[PDB]
């Protein structure tokens, strides 16, 4: 067990940091290439913020 | 269209004849110049495209 958590933890914050590109913070959308192809920069630029 | 006269916006004349930078750093001024330069019949000598 003391071997098999710490890849399980690296494994599990991974998992969560690539999950997170999943989720909107606000934004019309998590793809990024949709607000820049459907977005006029003057409000992209908000939205990418 | 003084309204289009600003960052960021749309339109005809925003467009087409006079485009403010979205970062624009400066004034706009606007008053009427309907005594002056409306004549008597229709004043058609200004254009816009």
């Amino acid at each position: 067990g003391k071997l098999q958590d710490v890849v399980n933890q690296n494994a599990q914050a991974l998992n969560t940091l690539v999950k997170q590109l999943s989720s909107n913070f606000g934004a019309i959308s998590s793809v990024l290439n949709d607000i820049l192809s459907r977005l006029d920069p003057p409000e992209a630029e908000v939205q990418i913020d | 269209e003084v309204r289009q006269i600003a960052p960021g916006q749309t339109g005809k004349i925003a467009d087409y004849n006079y485009k403010l930078p979205d970062d624009f750093t400066g004034c706009v001024i606007a008053w009427n110049s309907n005594n002056l330069d409306s004549k008597v019949g229709g004043n058609y000598n200004y254009l816009y495209r």
